[PDB]
RNA sequence: CCUGUCAAACUCCAAACUUACAGACGCUGUUUGACGCGGGGAUUCCGGUGCGCGGGGU
RNA sequence: AGUGCAAGAGCAAAAGAUGACUUGACAGUGUUCUUCCCAACGAGGAACGCUGACGCGAAAGCGUGGUCUAGCGAACCAAUU
RNA sequence: UUAGGCGGCCACAGCGGUGGGGUUGCCUCCCGUACCCAUCCCGAACACGGAAGAUAAGCCCACCAGCGUUCCAGGGAGUACUGGAGUGCGCGAGCCUCUGGGAAAUCCGGUUCGCCGCCACC
């Protein structure tokens, strides 16, 4: 289905699994990536990806982006390069669809999304001053698969 | 002592606000009242902040106005020094004007109508869709600004 | 100081956990005072469905009735370290347990303005072994 | 609502804050009021008997005599005047 | 203690000195409480009224100041208890107090106990207290017959300091007697 | 220990705000009689829109 | 934890557990609120009084059913006191 | 209050800890079961009677902030949110200005190791 159906925030927060059922499983396979044993302070550079508009990101978008995003870093830095990217958000908001007529319209659970207020960090990478351009390119790809426009901001990087 | 001036009509304005205005003895657009400055009186103007023009006038202007627009409690009688003196515990406009500002008496306490029915601002005002800060005419004013208007509404 | 601190026994409970009694007799003989039945809670697959029903008995010995029983009781047992309670109590087994504690203990067992005993005034495993040991028998 | 019972949607008003749990002091379950005195109606979650209809929490009434040991406070719901029977345990002297 | 959600009992309950649940029932009557409390060596009998900041004591009576009138005996027995009661009963009679409800505190409603024996004295003093006759001890044990016949089982004095060997429950009568006297400085 | 996130049917917190009663000012009423009380006669019980807050539904 | 049963709420020298005694789940008549916010409307419901009789307790006191909010029904007709 | 009884507020009072304190005084632990009373077994408790001993508990007194809690300073923050107004901006979700209010988390620094009432009493 189109993201148009669930990109804005207009329903009440809907996440009480204790009342909701048939909630589809997350398509996300890893929130921690790269060398997840090292640390964030172990790196000079810390570039995160910031969402410019508050929205909802269906897990299919997170994974779709996170994938092609990280997949780049794996390519340009090796399946064991010296980096560690992270996706801090999680798909809590449950999404329904009324699939009859308008009678008894409450839908049936079909997905999960992550509410991300504008200005927040969807992703946060940690790399060495060299691969800083491979991470920026790794985000240029990722922000093409989520709905909002974004900013690639450096949290620690005087090397420029 | 502040000069309250309704600059926006009644249609569509909340009722609790309009009721406040009428409480402050002001019933029509362009009507003006001289309100003290207490906590109670503050709450009211604050609440009317958007359909009014207010501030403290210069003794000078306050006079210019009282002269031109003050009225008895009933009648056409012009409120001029003589009138003022023959009925008010004062001796002339300036005398009265000073007390109002010093907040010692009230147009009513004297036998004057709480309202000073002004005339449309000559040359027009700075608009009723924005405050004074945004370049409009609504809200609190500069003792000079307030005058600029009241003056213009002789 | 040493006097109001030197230990003593408050109660010695003798109890036989059975599960369905005829065992009372022996305790009445061996202790010197009547026994008391024991019930339980929760159903047990081991045909122990009836909640409130005789399962065992016991007897609380105080003062002489206790000592006199211990003079013979203690000898019949081989005391060990891992057989002591952090509060200076020991059980061995027909079970026989002994509750030891310093003088002003009533402060906690009374009704009016009772109080729990400060960790300090609490008897210690060590202080326990000592006192006891110092009365006809060995430790270890 | 979904049901029209007295306690409908009264989870909030009829429940003590954690540290106010358990039994309440007797000093106020015995407080003696004088006819005419203004009092604030507020149910004590910890107290069971002598409660007025929840809908009246927050009302400030005027003791107009008592029935038994309980009081007969006068209040005004919207525009209709009503005589509420409540026990001291659920009352506080105004001012 | 643990955290915010924690609940610490009312002070007087931690201390374990006041039984609020029972207290309330008491406070209801509206009548003053005839507080009866024991002590190893003593026995007190206060008459309390309710107040804006806390209970008020309009009339007490301690077994200690029981000697103040001529008591050379111990101060923690039935004879003692009764008397102390009748003493407070009188003082209270001197404050305008006419009726009260026995507040035996955390003690026990045991038959013939000093408390009921304390309650019996305040009644005799003129006060009006809801009681149960057959719960009170027999006039003699109130006197000290139970104790006198104990020293009969002598061989060793019942007391340390010499009040007397055989003890004088008569003294009980002597003191009680002295209380019904109008003069007596209360 | 360190680290990454949530809640219409969670809450150690907590507004703005709404709300009971009273006082004050304002306003109003005592020939325009308010507040309140009793009686006669209704109409009405298809609503709509803007805005704020919503719940459902792409 | 337990407290019969939804959920939310109340409760710890108790409203929970045990023991014993007891049968107030009694008769009758009211006040108030609710039912129906405001604001009229029945049955039903609840809190709170009074009279009579009981139960327990040393006593204050507690018991008009089960801790609170669901478990309910007009006339006509029939039976019964 | 050189140690007590009854309380109100019901953690600023909790939790944990250190130090001091008692010859006919107080409170206790304590000593003891003939009686009132008592334990589904125990004078443990409850109840009764009494001082040989003790200040080790308790309790009273002084003090400690590590945990919990109350309030306060500064920082966060006039930030989040928000009552009123706008021919202000944005495709839009939404944002902004003016006016009146205004947090929470957390951090650092103070406070807090109870306060007050009546009665009795070297
Ligand atoms: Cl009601
Ligand atoms: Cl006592
Ligand atoms: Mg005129
Ligand atoms: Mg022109
Ligand atoms: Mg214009
Ligand atoms: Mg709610
Ligand atoms: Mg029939
Ligand atoms: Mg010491
Ligand atoms: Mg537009
Ligand atoms: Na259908
Ligand atoms: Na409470
Ligand atoms: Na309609
Ligand atoms: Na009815
Ligand atoms: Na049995
Ligand atoms: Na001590
Ligand atoms: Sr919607
Ligand atoms: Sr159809
Ligand atoms: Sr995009
Ligand atoms: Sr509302
Ligand atoms: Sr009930
Ligand atoms: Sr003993
Ligand atoms: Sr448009
Ligand atoms: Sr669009
Ligand atoms: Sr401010």
């Amino acid at each position: 289905k189109p993201a148009s159906m669930y990109r804005d925030i207009d329903k009440p927060a809907y996440t009480r699994r204790e009342y909701i059922t048939g909630i589809p499983g997350s398509k996300i396979a890893q929130h921690k990536m790269g060398r997840k044993q090292k640390d964030a302070d172990d790196y000079p550079v810390q570039i995160s990806l910031i969402v410019e508009e508050t929205v909802q990101l269906r897990h299919g978008s997170l994974e779709a982006s996170r994938l092609s995003a990280n997949r780049h870093l794996i390519k340009e830095l090796g399946e064991e390069g010296d980096y560690k990217m992270t996706l801090r958000k999680f798909p809590h908001q449950v999404l329904r669809e009324n699939k009859d007529g308008m009678r008894a319209a409450f839908g049936k659970i079909v997905g999960t999304a992550a509410r991300v207020q504008a200005g927040e960090q969807l992703f946060t990478a940690y790399c060495n001053v060299e691969d800083a351009e491979h991470v920026k390119e790794a985000f240029r790809r990722a922000y093409n698969k989520i709905t909002p426009s974004c900013r690639i901001k450096v949290e620690r990087g005087e090397e420029l | 002592m502040h000069a309250l001036v309704q600059l926006r009509g009644e249609v569509n304005m909340h009722t609790d606000i309009q009721d406040t205005l009428e409480m402050l003895n002001i019933h029509h657009v362009n009507h003006c009242t001289l309100v003290p400055e207490t906590d109670a009186y503050r709450g009211m103007v604050a609440k009317v902040n958007d359909f009014v023009a207010f501030g403290e006038p210069s003794q000078e202007t306050l006079e210019t106005v009282l002269a031109t627009r003050a009225e008895p409690l009933e009648g056409d009688a012009d409120v001029d020094d003589e009138w003022v003196a023959e009925h008010t515990d004062y001796d002339d406009i300036s005398g009265l004007a000073f007390a109002l500002l010093s907040e010692e008496t009230t147009l009513r306490e004297q036998g004057l109508s709480p309202t000073l029915r002004l005339h449309p601002p000559r040359g027009g005002h700075d608009g009723v869709k924005h405050p004074v800060k945004e370049g409009g005419q609504l809200g609190k004013h500069d003792t000079e600004g307030i005058d600029d208007l009241l003056e213009a509404m002789r | 100081f040493h006097e109001m601190r030197e230990p003593r026994i408050e109660k010695v409970v003798v109890h036989m956990g059975i599960g369905h009694a005829n065992a009372e007799d022996i305790l009445g003989e061996i202790t010197g005072q009547m026994p008391v039945r024991t019930k339980a809670k929760r159903t047990v697959g081991e045909f122990d469905i009836r909640e409130g029903d005789p399962i065992g008995a016991k007897v609380t010995l105080r003062d002489e009735m206790a000592e006199e029983f211990l003079q013979t009781a203690l000898p019949l047992a081989e005391l060990a370290t891992s057989q002591f309670d952090d509060t200076g109590n020991f059980s061995f087994g027909l079970d026989v347990t002994v509750n030891l504690v310093r003088p002003g203990y009533r402060v906690a067992k009374r009704d009016k303005a009772s109080r729990s005993i400060p960790t300090k005034h609490r008897l210690n495993p060590a202080d326990a072994v000592a006192f006891i040991e110092s009365t006809y028998d060995v430790e270890v | 609502p979904s049901s029209n019972g007295p306690l409908e949607g009264t989870r909030g008003k009829l429940k003590n804050k954690p540290r106010d749990r358990g039994t309440s002091p007797p000093q106020r379950a015995v407080e003696e009021f004088d006819d005419g005195e203004k009092v604030h109606l507020k149910i004590d979650p910890s107290v069971p008997n002598g409660r007025f209809h929840p809908r009246f929490d927050g009302q400030t009434g005027t003791v107009e005599g008592k029935q038994g040991d309980a009081y007969k406070v006068d209040i005004v719901d919207g525009g209709k005047e009503k005589t509420i029977i409540v026990t001291a345990a659920h009352l506080r002297r105004q001012e | 203690a643990t955290g915010p959600r924690y609940k610490v009992p009312m002070r007087r309950r931690r201390e374990a000195r006041t039984d609020y649940h029972q207290r309330l029932r008491l406070l209801k009557s509206g009548k003053p409480r005839l507080v009866a409390r024991k002590s190893n060596k003593h026995v007190r009998a206060q008459l309390v009224t309710l107040g804006p900041n806390g209970d008020d004591t309009l009339a007490s009576a301690h077994s200690s100041d029981l000697a103040e009138y001529g008591w050379e005996a111990p101060t923690g027995n039935m004879p003692s208890a009764y008397l102390t009661g009748l003493l407070a009963g009188l003082r209270a009679q001197e404050a305008g107090v006419e009726e009260a409800v026995l507040d035996i505190g955390l003690n026990s409603p045991t038959p013939g106990s000093k408390v009921f024996a304390i309650q019996e004295g305040a009644i005799d003093a003129g006060l009006d207290i809801p009681h149960n006759d057959d719960v009170l001890a027999d006039w003699q044990r109130t006197r000290g017959a139970h104790i006198a016949e104990y020293d009969e089982q002598l061989e060793e004095p019942l007391y340390s300091g010499d009040f007397d060997a055989a003890d004088l429950p008569e003294h009980f009568d002597e003191l009680r007697e002295t209380l019904l006297d109008g003069d007596i400085e209360l």
